[PDB]
């Protein structure tokens, strides 16, 4: 309310854990949308 | 009517309103800070409109080269071939100085988030892999946290903020390497690949990621497109020098008693901006040798250069060097220019792909020349060899990474010829 | 050093046992449906991170099951293990000190912090601690040049260092205490030593300067 | 109905939309030098010999990688891509061992033949080389690693002619080498043809180590007889004694590969 500039607030990175990048990119996922397909599953197939 | 001292840039006109973390980095705080606002107008205004008011803004890439940014994105506006199209911001920072794009992914991601939405609406791109590099695992973090916020809000994903756009944004992390910035080397890296540029006959616009066509841009430039939207490219254009408009986040340190990062208006006298921002060199602007001014590609240039230079791109050509990324690196009196810009070239040794010949084998002999060097374990004629190594390595390279280590040599020789002769006489002479 | 050829050892070899857990898995597939069907190789670099985190270095057992869930030649994954910095080829210690050495990092006197650092731990540059606490390697600029010389250890990045803050850093870590991330001393991330010289009134809110038609 | 016109030091050559720089430079007759450039491998543009002057353009195009268009002039004997060869060719030749009189390329080496012809007469290196660690493959192809040039032709010709991806880079900088990382002798019935593909004596044909020296071999063409497809053969034989089977150019029956059981 008052505008406190005078402290930091992005704290939260603290807190962080070894999967934390990609435990929260694993559930992020069902937000995502179908991939597009270049037709073989493989550059060598 | 035209403003004649660009600086002293105001607070209610800035891209960036959260540099220091001081306000709410997540969505609540960035819609309190005018972000993620009146999005679906500028999604549903069309690409052309948004390209054409990038133009009008005429902003240039903010990543190290100076591309007009609205040319550049417009390669993208062609019709659709059936490959997908895609976005991607390059956040490696790898380049010495550079401590911005760090800053705004870890404090503004949303308006990254939206530069990326806006970006790919104008380009027509389907998704965005926002490349940061493998150190920033907290920014990643930071960034993929705000990505999941608006997810959640709707604003991104299919239906994006209801314009009935579905675009994605994926963020790949690095692996620790500098080459790793290169828009072609980024890409094969994206790939899977190792971090080896790419040969340009064929341009990302055509062939990019996955071959799909790709378009690199800076975390910069993307993070203030959306607001380049909203307040208008005029707006944009008022600030900085013709042809050099726009505010640039300079990362100010080497021996400057506060260094730091402002965000400050193009074109900006380098002292003012020094004196003010930074809080002046350490034992005043007397005790200042050198300047390196937009990171280690662009070369240094000395304090009687440095009395008076504007901070855009064409001025800072003029002076013989780059403007590059605005990564202030400021050497005192007491520095040994000749020990650093060794440094600088044992780094780009370190970083070099290694890919094509120039690079591979130039720059490890001038690392091994300028190690020489600093203990003056040589005689004038290789401060001339080493000119013209320099000068076979530009240009014959297949990325700008071996113009970026000729370049601090080519500008250590023209600035401190004498420096060399002398400390090469020094030791000459100790050794008798 | 860091020798890029693989020499067979009885505990860096093929028959290494190694594999993911369940839970690492469901990360591998959904980092790889993260990408375009048909391009999975382009899964290869996190996937291999993940193998780092649950191993801590990489074996080659690790490279030839990151090649067998990628369906990709062992030869690629080989390559962008050696090419890339951060995959550790050989097993590393618990808390990797890397201190950067770049000229903007260096001009602020970084050597006074390594040498602490070296005296600290009595382990040289390159080496790790004979109980298998700390690594202390050398490394480029790792990002945060406009802070004082900065030491990253792990996962966390330390800036403002000055020798008495990562002695408390260093013998903290070795009571298991993890340090608080971020510069040790004062500035809270980039502003200005002294003070604020920008963004002192509070920022405008949704609608500021909005183009007419927008 | 699609041919654009494009000039070599003036000559104007007609060249099918697609043609790199290179291939129109061999219209007129100019053979660009090139290290990394197979014309049945993929392009790669990593050895960076091609560099060729385009007129009115400030910049030494990769003429074994881009494509003419209309209106472009290869200066091929210009100052600047003189200077741009001379260049190129003193970083090639800064590592490289002197391994001339032990090296069983000399003779028939391409990196000597375009010093004498591309290149200086002299050296300004005056510091200490690089050494690699030799790298075993198996009985057929003997591998002295630190006269590699790195030209990659090695690995895209058993990427895609061999099809076995064992072969690679590791590392970065100077210090990136070329091999197989893993011990992996590189086993199949084409393998023996990477030592035609390397231009300098870093891949080298073991059987004939240390045996002959390419200017005193007279070379006989003939026809393979191992396999039915009839590959044409070059034998090398010096004082009436056969010693070594290369492969003929004849791009329908074998290209210009053997294989083993022929070589
Ligand atoms: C060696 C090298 C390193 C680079 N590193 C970066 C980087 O860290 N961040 C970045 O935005 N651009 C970097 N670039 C520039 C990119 O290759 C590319 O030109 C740019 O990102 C395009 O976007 P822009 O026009 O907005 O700058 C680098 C270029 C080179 C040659
Ligand atoms: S200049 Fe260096 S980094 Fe760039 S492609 Fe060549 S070897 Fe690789
Ligand atoms: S490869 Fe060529 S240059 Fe190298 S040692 Fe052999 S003959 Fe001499
Ligand atoms: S071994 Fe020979 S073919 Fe392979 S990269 Fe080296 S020089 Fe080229
Ligand atoms: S120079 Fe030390 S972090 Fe960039
Ligand atoms: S032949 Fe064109 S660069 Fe190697
Ligand atoms: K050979």
């Amino acid at each position: 309310e008052p505008f406190d500039n005078s402290t930091y607030r992005n704290l939260q990175h603290h807190e962080y854990s070894t999967y934390t990048f990609l435990d929260l990119n694993v559930e992020l996922s069902k937000f995502r949308m179908p991939q597009p397909s270049s037709g073989r599953q493989s550059p060598r197939h | 009517p035209k403003k004649t001292s660009f600086g002293s840039l105001k607070d209610e006109d800035r891209i960036f309103t959260n540099l220091y973390g001081r306000h709410d980095w997540r969505l609540k705080g960035a819609q309190s800070r005018g972000d993620w606002y009146k999005t679906k107008e500028i999604l549903l205004k069309g690409p052309d409109w948004i390209l054409g008011e990038v133009k009008t803004s005429g902003l240039r890439g903010r990543g190290g080269a100076g591309f007009p940014t609205g040319l550049k994105w417009s390669f993208m506006n062609k019709p659709s071939d059936g490959r997908p199209k895609y976005l991607v911001v390059n956040a490696d920072e790898g380049e010495p100085g550079t401590c911005k794009d760090r800053e705004i992914i870890r404090h503004d991601p949303h308006k990254l988030v939206e530069g990326c939405l806006v970006g790919g609406r104008a380009m027509g791109a389907r998704a965005a892999y926002i490349y940061i590099r493998g150190e920033f695992y907290n920014e990643a973090s930071n960034l993929q946290v705000a990505i999941r916020e608006a997810y959640e809000a709707g604003l991104i994903g299919k239906n994006a903020c209801g314009s009935g756009y579905d675009f994605d944004v994926f963020v790949v992390r690095g692996a620790g390497a500098y080459i790793c910035g290169e828009e072609t080397a980024l890409i094969e890296s994206i790939e899977g690949k190792q971090g080896k540029p790419r040969l340009k006959p064929p341009f990302p616009a055509d062939v990019g990621v996955f071959g799909c066509p790709t378009t690199v841009a800076n975390v910069e430039t993307v993070a203030v497109s959306p607001t380049i939207c909203r307040r208008g490219g005029a707006w944009f254009a008022s600030f900085g020098r013709e042809r050099n408009s726009g505010t640039k986040l300079f990362n100010i340190s080497g021996h400057v008693n506060h260094p730091c990062t402002v965000e400050e208006e193009m074109s900006v006298p380098l002292k003012e901006l020094i004196e003010k921002h930074a809080g002046g060199v350490i034992g005043g602007w007397d005790n200042l040798l050198a300047v390196i001014p937009g990171g280690s590609s662009t070369p240094l240039i000395p304090k009687s250069v440095c009395e008076t230079v504007l901070m855009d791109f064409d001025a800072l050509v003029q002076a013989q060097t780059g403007l590059g990324t605005a990564a202030v690196i400021v050497m005192d009196r007491s520095t040994d220019i000749v020990k650093a810009i060794a440094r600088l070239i044992e780094f780009y040794k370190h970083e070099s792909c290694g890919q094509c010949t120039p690079c591979r084998e130039g720059v490890d002999w001038m690392n091994k020349v300028m190690a020489r060097f600093v203990k003056g374990d040589a005689r004038p004629a290789e401060i001339d060899s080493l000119w013209e190594i320099s000068k076979q390595i530009e240009g014959h390279t297949i990325c700008a990474l071996g113009d970026g280590a000729a370049w601090p040599v080519q500008g250590l020789i023209r600035h401190f010829r004498p420096e060399l002769e002398e400390r090469m006489q020094q030791f000459a002479l100790q050794h008798q | 050093g860091a020798l890029f050829v693989h020499r067979d050892t009885p505990e860096n070899n093929p028959d290494t046992p190694f594999d993911f857990t369940p839970e690492n898995y469901k990360r591998i597939e959904a980092i790889v449906k993260n990408y375009p069907e048909g391009h999975k190789a382009a899964a290869v670099l996190p996937v291999l991170d993940l193998a780092q985190r649950q191993n801590g270095w990489l074996p080659i057992s690790a490279m030839n099951k990151v090649a067998e869930i990628l369906q990709v030649p062992p030869m690629r994954v080989y390559e962008v293990a050696t090419f890339y910095t951060m995959y550790n080829r050989k097993p590393v210690g618990k808390y990797h000190i890397q201190v950067c050495t770049t000229t903007p990092c260096m001009l602020r006197n970084s050597d006074s912090i390594l040498e602490a650092i070296q005296k600290k731990l009595g382990i040289k540059v390159g080496e790790t601690t004979p109980d298998k606490l700390f690594t202390l390697i050398e490394v480029e600029c790792l990002g945060a040049c406009v802070n004082a010389p900065m030491v990253q250890i792990n996962d966390n990045y330390y800036e403002d260092l000055t020798p008495k803050d990562i002695e408390e850093i260093i013998d903290e870590l070795k009571a298991g205490k993890i340090p608080k991330p971020g510069p040790r001393s004062g500035r809270f991330s980039c502003e200005p030593a002294g003070g604020l010289t920008s963004l002192t009134e509070p920022p405008k809110g949704p609608g500021f300067g909005v183009q007419a038609g927008l | 109905s699609n041919l654009i016109e494009v000039f070599v030091d003036g000559q104007s050559v007609m060249v099918e939309p697609g043609t790199t720089v290179l291939q129109a430079c061999e219209k007129v007759g100019m053979q660009i030098p090139r290290f990394c450039y197979h014309e049945r491998l993929s392009v790669a543009g990593n050895c960076r010999m091609c560099l060729v002057e385009i007129e009115k353009a400030p910049k030494v195009v990769a003429a074994c990688a881009m494509p003419v268009m209309k209106g472009w002039n290869i200066l091929t004997n210009s100052e600047k891509s003189k200077k741009a060869r001379e260049g190129v060719m003193e970083f090639l030749l800064a590592n490289h061992p002197l391994d001339c009189p032990i090296c069983d390329q000399g003779g028939e080496c391409d990196l000597q033949d375009q010093s004498m012809m591309f290149g200086s007469d002299r050296s300004r290196f005056l510091e200490g080389k690089r050494a690699v660690e030799d790298k075993n493959i198996g009985p057929l192809v003997k591998t002295i690693m630190t006269r590699c040039i790195q030209c990659t032709r090695c690995i895209r010709f058993a990427s895609e002619i061999a099809g076995v991806d064992d072969l690679g880079t590791t590392g970065r900088g100077n210090d990136m080498q070329v091999g197989t990382y893993i011990e992996k002798m590189f086993m199949s019935e084409l393998s023996g043809n990477i030592i035609d593909i390397c231009p300098v004596g870093a891949l080298t044909s073991k059987p004939y180590a240390f045996t002959a020296r390419p200017w005193e071999t007279r070379k006989t063409e003939s026809i393979d007889v191992m396999d039915a497809v009839g590959s044409n053969i070059v034998v090398s034989t010096r004082t009436g004694e056969v010693m070594r089977i290369l492969p003929r150019m004849h791009e329908d029956i074998n290209e210009e590969w053997i294989s083993d059981k022929t070589r």
